[PDB]
């Protein structure tokens, strides 16, 4: 019950841990001729995976944000685990891997429910 | 995944000793070490441990101002910083590493070697 | 009820190919002036690579799907090329010989050069080997080259090496590689023991056949890797613990003539040795071979039979298949390599110019004459064999040698944004 | 952490059963873990929590008891089990083990 | 030709050093912050001087040349210390 | 006798048109306006320069 512990290990792929305490190393993730033509490639693609993770969290209003919640419910029918079952006794590489497929509709839907429709009620909010 | 500690060493009452452990096989960072010893015809006495990431440690009331722990993590080494040495301080020498789940003491299964003191 | 929140920065992936870069150690930057794989247009190693050992990760190995191979099949053929690309076309060396014997493995060949000089015509001699060229039926005195009537063979740039300098491979940012550290592993299926790379070490492109040298030895067992040790159309790779020391060497004092063929064109031929002809030979630790070979049937025998005679002497394909070939000092060396396998150690060797990046289509490189003689030596590592229990040596292209190495390790994506359940509502 | 310990000849045959006891004055709910130790070699652990088997340790060993008072089993004494025996405490520190306990040649 | 190739390479450079700046200030949470503040103290060992010997006395280029091996430290304790440690502490708070 | 020698294509001009130089963006160059400074050493007249 000694309190030892609190130390760095690196990656920490999602096996190691449940995705509750995986949560507390995000930042560790986020820290984390044809010679020209492969140096050039590799850089476009660095590029591009960056972005593309930017550009959601952009649209949903997430930026700079290592966790952000959203004015979407959780329909179990997507998942009908609970909280405990999903967050303590499930690491992320295998839990992701049963919602993949919903993957689109969910960032679909805390896009428009959310920011299109909180943006538009504040700024007639605003305008007062 | 092991622990390597270095060798033995004989002493006089009023000197120091200074017992390394190497981390092979894992992050050094990555778990915390005890340190232990056992005296002959002694059970395990417990000294202290030190975080290889952040330095921090604790130890024993019996020892405190005279056990230290260091760590350099450049080469994945632990060490063990023992003065007032005396009579009592004779015996075996060891490193160890625990579950720390949860970043609490579980139990250890991982263990050095042990090195010698005489003093 | 729980909420939609997002999660950035899970450390989670999936399996993914992309192009792995190179990088050099410290000396390829300056080999630019030979080298042609240890070239200028590659980054540094990391002087202080990292590799962090996964707790509970286990993930499925296919040596055979390693798609890394694949890249180190075009990019060897596709530098090696490059290098060949400003040197000296052999086409109007290729007209005649008048050869008889030196003074038949090597043949001392007249020559008449067609018009070089702008207006003036010469003639000329040169040592060949009866590997590179041929008779015509019904002269018996004349040669030709035996590539001449298919394609351009090209005289490498006498400022050329093919050093097998171990170049490492590196993950681009948002990849990483994982190696299975399971020394027990084969060449298919899960491994527990596993770690992240972002960068391997170096592996040499060395090219032979019927050897596995200079790296990689096993884990002090015979260690046999096959798709399948069932199928007669798969193949048996085999790692060694121990190397086995052989030593080569052509103790001939060669000398070469730069032959002009006009003004502004000329290429090297063999010119007089220097000295006795000596026959070019490699030295294998008989003993440690066979004792080593002792011990591969004890690892072979698991998946054969206790009392299966296996390895016996070389047959099949040409003989570029046939024998055993190497590099030796840049000179190639074809071995019989039967004394190895005589019973279910010196051994002679020919030499042979024209030679493949492992087999071209039509094209052919010339290996120029090499001043002195020849030395070296090296580290038996392993071994490919062939089904028939008996076994024999050879068989794959250059993608079976590299692969016997790249085995190690899987290309993954990772892919840091998901979603989860929460019990917090957005406030707003 | 204020541990009294069963008495250190604990003479067995093998395939006989034997038990250690660990009683402390203080709780530490479960937080014990139990150690295997031979002459000459470092303390190896082989139940934490006070009743978690480690992987790789046989299933001979077992453990019971909560709060204050664990005791380890082995089921089916081995050979190579006549060691000594250790218990360390958990809810506070410095985390000392017990004196330790033997068993012994019946 | 090797003109394309200057052109390319020209604006791959700009577009990695807005990125590596970018990359920093998203991860610190100073995306958009021409100035933000951060959870870590500074430490006199990486600076004894006062405020005004700093910001009146002196000109950026030369004074931060003389914290510049601190650049790593100080930059890893304004992630850790600060946003994954906040971000914890405040989504739990969000539950109730 | 040493190598090839090409004519060059009737179409050809190597007129020395001054051509400017350009930093990219992040880059800037950095310009010494002292007229009496030598090859090498401080400069104090200095100005920001794009191209
Ligand atoms: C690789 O994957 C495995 C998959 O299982 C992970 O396994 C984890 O193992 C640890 C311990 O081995 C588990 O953590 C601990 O679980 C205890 C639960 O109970 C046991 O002991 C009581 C004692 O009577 C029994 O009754 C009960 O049935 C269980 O046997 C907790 O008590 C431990 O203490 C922590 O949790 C409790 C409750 O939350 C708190 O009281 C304590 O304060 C402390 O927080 C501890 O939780 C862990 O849960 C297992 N994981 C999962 C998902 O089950 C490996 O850890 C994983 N990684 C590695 C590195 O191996
Ligand atoms: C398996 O591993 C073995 C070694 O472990 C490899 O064999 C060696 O490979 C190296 C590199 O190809 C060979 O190096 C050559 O050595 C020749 C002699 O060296 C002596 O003399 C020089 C004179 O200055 C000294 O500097 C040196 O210290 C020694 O005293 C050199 O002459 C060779 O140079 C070549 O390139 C230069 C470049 O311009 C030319 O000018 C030279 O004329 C020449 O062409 C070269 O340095 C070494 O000899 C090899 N043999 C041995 C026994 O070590 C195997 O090749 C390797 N096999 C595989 C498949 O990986
Ligand atoms: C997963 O893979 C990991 C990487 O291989 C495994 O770690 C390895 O575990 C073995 C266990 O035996 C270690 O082997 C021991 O190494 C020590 C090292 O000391 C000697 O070498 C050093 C090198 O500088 C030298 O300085 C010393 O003076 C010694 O000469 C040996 O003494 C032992 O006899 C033995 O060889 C490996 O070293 C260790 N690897 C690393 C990188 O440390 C891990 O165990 C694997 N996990 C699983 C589950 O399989
Ligand atoms: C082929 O086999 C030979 C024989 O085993 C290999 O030679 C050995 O190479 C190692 C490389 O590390 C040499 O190690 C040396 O250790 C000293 C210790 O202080 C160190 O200072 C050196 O820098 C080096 O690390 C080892 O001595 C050497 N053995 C002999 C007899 O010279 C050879 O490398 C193998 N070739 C290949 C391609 O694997
Ligand atoms: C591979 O092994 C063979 C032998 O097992 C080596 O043959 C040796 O070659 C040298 C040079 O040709 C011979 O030297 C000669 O010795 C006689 C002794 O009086 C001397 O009169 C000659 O002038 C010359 O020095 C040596 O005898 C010969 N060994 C044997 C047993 O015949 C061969 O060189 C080895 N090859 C490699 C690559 O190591
Ligand atoms: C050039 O032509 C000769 C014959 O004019 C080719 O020789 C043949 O080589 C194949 C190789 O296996 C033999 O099976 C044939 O019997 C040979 N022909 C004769 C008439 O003997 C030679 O291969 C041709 N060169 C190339 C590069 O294709
Ligand atoms: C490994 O060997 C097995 C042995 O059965 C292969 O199975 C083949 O299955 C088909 C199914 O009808 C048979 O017709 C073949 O004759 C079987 N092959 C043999 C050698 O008997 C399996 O495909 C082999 N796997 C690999 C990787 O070669
Ligand atoms: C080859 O040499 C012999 C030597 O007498 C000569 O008779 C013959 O004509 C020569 N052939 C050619 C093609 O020059
Ligand atoms: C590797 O070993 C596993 C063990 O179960 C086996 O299933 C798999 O087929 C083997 N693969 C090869 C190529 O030997
Ligand atoms: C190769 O030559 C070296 C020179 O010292 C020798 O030690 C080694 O044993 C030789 N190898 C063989 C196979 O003869």
């Amino acid at each position: 019950a000694v309190g030892i512990g609190a130390v760095f290990l690196g990656f920490l792929g999602a096996a190691g841990s449940t995705m509750g305490a995986a949560s507390m190393t995000l930042t560790v993730q986020a820290r984390q001729t044809v010679w020209g033509i492969k140096q050039l490639q590799a850089r476009v693609l660095a590029v591009e995976r960056y972005l593309k993770d930017q550009q959601l969290l952009g649209i949903w209003g997430c930026s700079g944000k290592l966790i952000c919640c959203t004015a979407v419910p959780w329909n179990t029918s997507w998942s009908n685990k609970s909280y405990n079952q999903i967050w303590n006794n499930m690491t992320w590489m295998e839990w992701e891997r049963e919602i993949d497929n919903y993957t689109s509709l969910i960032y679909t839907l805390i896009e428009d429910s959310q920011n299109q429709q909180e943006k538009n009620e504040q700024e007639l909010l605003e305008l007062d | 995944e092991v622990l390597v500690q270095s060798g033995a060493e004989v002493k006089k009452p009023g000197a120091s000793v200074k017992v390394s452990c190497r981390a092979f096989g894992y992050t050094f960072t990555g778990n915390a070490l005890h340190w232990v010893r056992q005296a002959p015809g002694q059970g395990l006495e417990w000294l202290g441990w030190i975080n290889p990431h952040s330095g921090d440690t604790t130890t024993s009331q019996k020892f405190q101002g005279r056990v230290y722990m260091t760590r350099d993590k450049s080469i994945n080494t632990a060490f063990l910083d023992v003065t007032r040495l005396t009579s009592d301080d004779t015996g075996i020498y060891y490193c160890a590493r625990d579950k720390y789940y949860g970043n609490e003491a579980v139990g250890m299964d991982v263990w050095g070697q042990g090195t010698s003191v005489t003093v | 009820q729980l909420w939609v929140t997002v999660y950035y920065g899970v450390p989670v992936w999936k399996e993914a190919t992309t192009t792995l870069f190179c990088a050099s150690d410290a000396r390829a930057y300056d080999t630019e002036v030979r080298n042609v794989w240890a070239t200028h247009a590659c980054v540094p190693t990391d002087p202080n690579p990292q590799e962090v050992v996964l707790e509970n990760v286990t993930e499925n190995f296919n040596m055979w799907k390693n798609n890394m191979v694949e890249q180190m099949h075009e990019d060897i053929i596709s530098l090696w090329d490059q290098s060949l690309k400003p040197c000296v076309k052999l086409t109007p060396l290729c007209v005649t010989l008048n050869c008889t014997d030196l003074r038949g493995e090597i043949k001392n060949c007249s020559f008449n050069i067609t018009t070089s000089m702008r207006d003036k015509v010469q003639k000329e001699y040169a040592l060949f080997y009866k590997l590179d060229v041929v008779p015509i039926k019904n002269d018996n005195t004349s040669y030709r080259l035996i590539s001449c009537n298919t394609s351009v063979i090209t005289q490498a740039c006498p400022k050329v090496s093919f050093e097998p300098i171990p170049i490492h491979y590196c993950a681009p940012a948002g990849f990483a590689i994982l190696k299975c550290n399971d020394k027990k592993f084969n060449g298919t299926g899960p491994c527990t023991n596993v770690s992240t790379v972002q960068c391997t070490h170096g592996i040499r492109p060395v090219v032979s056949t019927q050897l596995l040298l200079n790296g990689s030895l096993a884990e002090e067992e015979v260690v046999i890797r096959s798709a399948n040790f069932t199928d007669n159309a798969k193949i048996i790779i085999v790692q060694l613990n121990k190397s086995v020391e052989i030593n080569c060497t052509r103790p001939n004092n060669n000398t070469r003539k730069s032959i002009h063929i006009g003004p502004g064109r000329w290429f090297y031929t063999t010119g007089e040795i220097i000295g006795d002809i000596r026959q070019a030979h490699c030295n294998i630790s008989g003993t440690k071979w066979n004792d080593t070979l002792k011990q591969i049937v004890v690892k072979l025998k698991e998946q054969f039979g206790n009392k299966t005679i296996v390895f016996n002497h070389s047959s099949g394909g040409d003989p570029e298949i046939v024998m055993h070939s190497f590099n030796c000092g840049g000179e190639f060396f074809y071995c019989n390599s039967t004394q190895l396998f005589n019973s279910t150690i010196v051994l002679p060797c020919r030499i042979k110019q024209i030679v493949n990046m492992w087999q071209e289509v039509g094209k052919a490189m010339y290996a120029p004459p090499i001043k002195g003689q020849i030395r070296c030596s090296s580290n038996i590592t392993g071994l490919i064999l062939i089904r028939d229990e008996i076994f024999r040596p050879g068989g794959g292209d250059m993608r079976d040698n590299w692969r016997s190495e790249l085995y190690k390790y899987k290309v993954v994506k990772i892919e840091p944004l998901g979603i989860a359940p929460t019990k917090c509502k957005r406030r707003v | 952490i204020q541990l009294t310990q069963s008495p250190s000849f604990l003479s067995a045959s093998v395939g006989d059963k034997v038990t250690i006891t660990c009683r402390a004055s203080q709780g530490v709910r479960n937080e014990l873990a139990w150690y295997q130790q031979k002459p000459g070699k470092a303390p190896n652990l082989l139940i934490y929590y006070a009743s978690t088997l480690q992987s790789g340790v046989p299933s001979r060993f077992s453990a019971t008891g909560s709060g204050t008072h664990f005791t380890l089993t082995v089921s089916s004494l081995q050979p190579e089990d006549f060691a000594t025996y250790f218990c360390q405490h958990m809810s506070s520190y410095p985390l000392t083990f017990g004196g330790g306990t033997k068993v012994e040649i019946k």
